[PDB]
RNA sequence: AAAGAGAGUUUGAUCCUGGCUCAGGACGAACGCUGGCGGCGUGCCUAAUACAUGCAAGUCGAACGAACGGAGGUCCAAAGUUAGUGGCGGACGGGUGAGUAACACGUGGGCAACCUGCCUGUAAGUUGGGGAUAACUCCGGGAAACCGGGGCUAAUACCGAAUGAUAGAGUGUGGCGCAUGCCACGCUCUUGAAAGAUGGUUUCGGCUAUCGCUUACAGAUGGGCCCGCGGUGCAUUAGCUAGUUGGUAGGGUAAUGGCCUACCAAGGCAACGAUGCAUAGCCGACCUGAGAGGGUGAUCGGCCACACUGGGACUGAGACACGGCCCAGACUCCUACGGGAGGCAGCAGUAGGGAAUCUUCCGCAAUGGACGAAAGUCUGACGGAGCAACGCCGCGUGUAUGAAGAAGGUUUUCGGAUCGUAAAGUACUGUUGUUAGAGAAGAACAAGGAUAAGAGUAACUGCUUGUCCCUUGACGGUAUCUAACCAGAAAGCCACGGCUAACUACGUGCCAGCAGCCGCGGUAAUACGUAGGUGGCAAGCGUUGUCCGGAUUUAUUGGGCGUAAAGCGCGCGCAGGCGGUCUUUUAAGUCUGAUGUGAAAGCCCCCGGCUUAACCGGGGAGGGUCAUUGGAAACUG
């Protein structure tokens, strides 16, 4: 179980969905529950995320990827997760 | 085979096959002796029974039998006495 | 809010009935003529026919085998950065649609009848022994795949022991349910575990950090089994079945179950279509249609089955396993004739079949996988480039002016009309194009160094979070932009009697021929061939094949049976369909509210992003005789 990044859009124009799914499934195939969007083309990155289901999945054992970890850090999910673990 | 991993896997397959067959045969022979003793007269039987259960329990620790299988066999052959 | 077009054809003329044909839309399409560009997509529908060539699954030295500088002895050299056994992965990812009419799929449930490596959290423990074995080295069989024997050695390799069960039995208490039974706790006895590796500190003993290993309990995830309903042709296919139907005991599996065995009884399914034959993967969905319906399963997403044909098992948490193993069968290849090797329905590519379908290319930069503590390796997944007007969308081949009207074709009632403001001339632009230059996003990182704060500790090392420093592009000098030159380098196809938009002349003479139909051709042809003209579309235009519409031509929506096709020759009647009046009661049908669900993508509505569009993104809506449950009682029951 990983909160993954699914790619779609068009040729040379990618758009990404922050989604949780199993590591044995295809990248664009079956998934569990989408939570956010990620657009790389714009110079200021526009990332929307639930920030509530994400924490539940992190509590339940959903390890993210490198860029998903970076996004959760910038949006404050990782720091709040650390605070919840301490508290 | 034509993959470097397949040859190692098949060699490990024969090794594990020999080992598991040996332990499984030993456990079946212990069970057979116990049920032979239990079916006819009393004699030790119960004295055998203990180690028969042992042959099952350790087997679960080896990985060649399921825990539910061991519990089911132990309960089923415990009804003979 | 939605809401449906007809025409020709039986007759000397009519009106009905009825069939046939045409006018529209859509392809994974094919063929003919033709052909400028850009963006986004698609491309063996036939032989699940046979396969050259290369690449597609490997990785860990933190568990046991390297060159150099270089201790030491003008010569050789000790220690310091690189095969295999073992662990994990190969069951993912990728490809085909053969088989299958069935719990395979869709939808909705049940499991008090189940399993689950890795991932997360918690509670305990990682205490002591043994015997080996590859690798390596000798002896042989060897044509070669490779076989045996002798000796030697490690481990996170293997096997006992100490101790630890919510595992088996025996019991008790309490609370409970959907019959079998579930939950909390207590008592006695019998069994079942481990492995260490990289550092820190300390005294060095110890202690400690990270990754590890054993047992138990939850979460998450992925699977297993059972069930109600739903989706095809034939009755010129009427009986089928015997482990079949049920029970009593037993075996087996993770689990229930004739799943299997012995015994007992003769059952079970079927006109609400059993059994059999034929065809076919299923769905979200696609085409058409006013809608109801009809046809199909191309691309993409989910489930299922298969891997040359047939059978079987091992290892493993998970396989009866595309690139794993054994046997038989057909085919290809090597042989010293004893015997061996192989499976493109993986990515490219070859032969054959076809009316018909592509490069034997680049890269792990991005996303995601497997291994590892990390750097890192692999990844024909994937990100990209090449070919084909195969489809959708977008742009161009110039623009304004230029006359009773250049010149020349076509006709002429030979005065003229027509091509036609169309030309030349005139003034202008460069979307394309040529030449020369500037030239992005896609990049987040990971790791490495400092930091600041936490938990842990006797202290550290390390760990978690936060802030900075440095590094990374196949596409690719690609999109894009800037300047100079140029009307120059860029238009074709079908049709013209009616259906249906658009006519003149010549040639031919029931010949040549045209044709979807009415039908044209025998000397004055708007239908045959050509020329001029005109109409439609446009880098496309025509022809063919398949589906829907028109077709109310299977009529529930939406037809009929006196004479056009259509009432059995008549009766008695089983099953089935329907049923006079009133009252009380039930909620099966009926109507309605709430909960859960009907994935994503697709149609539709509103917003946006690409110079517009195609295209892409966000939100919303739609779709069920669906399960739980609360309501009303007019109507059918
Ligand atoms: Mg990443
Ligand atoms: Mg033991
Ligand atoms: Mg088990
Ligand atoms: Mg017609
Ligand atoms: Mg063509
Ligand atoms: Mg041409
Ligand atoms: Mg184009
Ligand atoms: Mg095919
Ligand atoms: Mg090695
Ligand atoms: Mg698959
Ligand atoms: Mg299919
Ligand atoms: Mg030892
Ligand atoms: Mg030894
Ligand atoms: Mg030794
Ligand atoms: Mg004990
Ligand atoms: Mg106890
Ligand atoms: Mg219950
Ligand atoms: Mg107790
Ligand atoms: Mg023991
Ligand atoms: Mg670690
Ligand atoms: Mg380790
Ligand atoms: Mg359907
Ligand atoms: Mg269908
Ligand atoms: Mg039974
Ligand atoms: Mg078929
Ligand atoms: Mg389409
Ligand atoms: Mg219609
Ligand atoms: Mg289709
Ligand atoms: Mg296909
Ligand atoms: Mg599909
Ligand atoms: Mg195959
Ligand atoms: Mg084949
Ligand atoms: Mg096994
Ligand atoms: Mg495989
Ligand atoms: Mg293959
Ligand atoms: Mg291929
Ligand atoms: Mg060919
Ligand atoms: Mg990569
Ligand atoms: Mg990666
Ligand atoms: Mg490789
Ligand atoms: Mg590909
Ligand atoms: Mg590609
Ligand atoms: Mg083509
Ligand atoms: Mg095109
Ligand atoms: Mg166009
Ligand atoms: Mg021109
Ligand atoms: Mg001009
Ligand atoms: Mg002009
Ligand atoms: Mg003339
Ligand atoms: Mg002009
Ligand atoms: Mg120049
Ligand atoms: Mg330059
Ligand atoms: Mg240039
Ligand atoms: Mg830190
Ligand atoms: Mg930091
Ligand atoms: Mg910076
Ligand atoms: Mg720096
Ligand atoms: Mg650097
Ligand atoms: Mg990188
Ligand atoms: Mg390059
Ligand atoms: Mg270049
Ligand atoms: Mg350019
Ligand atoms: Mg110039
Ligand atoms: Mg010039
Ligand atoms: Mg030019
Ligand atoms: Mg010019
Ligand atoms: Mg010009
Ligand atoms: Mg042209
Ligand atoms: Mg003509
Ligand atoms: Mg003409
Ligand atoms: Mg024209
Ligand atoms: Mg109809
Ligand atoms: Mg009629
Ligand atoms: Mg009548
Ligand atoms: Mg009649
Ligand atoms: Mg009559
Ligand atoms: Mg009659
Ligand atoms: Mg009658
Ligand atoms: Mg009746
Ligand atoms: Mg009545
Ligand atoms: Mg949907
Ligand atoms: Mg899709
Ligand atoms: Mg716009
Ligand atoms: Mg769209
Ligand atoms: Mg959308
Ligand atoms: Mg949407
Ligand atoms: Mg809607
Ligand atoms: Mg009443």
């Amino acid at each position: 179980v990983k909160i993954r990044l699914k790619r779609m859009g068009s040729k040379k124009k990618p758009f990404y969905r922050i989604v949780v799914a199993d590591s044995r499934f295809p990248r664009d195939g079956r998934s569990i529950e989408t939570i956010g969007t990620y657009n790389p083309l714009l110079d200021p990155v526009e990332v929307k995320i639930d920030e509530e289901a994400t924490l539940k999945w992190m509590h339940n054992g959903a390890k993210p990827s490198d860029t998903v970890r970076n996004l959760l850090s910038r949006e404050g999910i990782m720091e709040k997760f650390h605070n919840q673990k301490l508290g | 085979p034509n993959i470097k991993s397949a040859i190692k896997r098949v060699k490990t397959a024969e090794t594990r096959n020999s080992r598991n067959a040996s332990q499984r045969s030993a456990m079946r022979t212990a069970i057979k002796k116990f049920d032979e003793a239990a079916a006819n007269n009393a004699d030790n039987a119960k004295d055998l029974y203990v180690e028969a259960s042992k042959k099952l329990d350790s087997a679960v620790s080896k990985g060649l039998i399921h825990k539910n299988n061991a519990a089911r066999n132990k309960s089923r052959l415990a009804a003979k006495l």
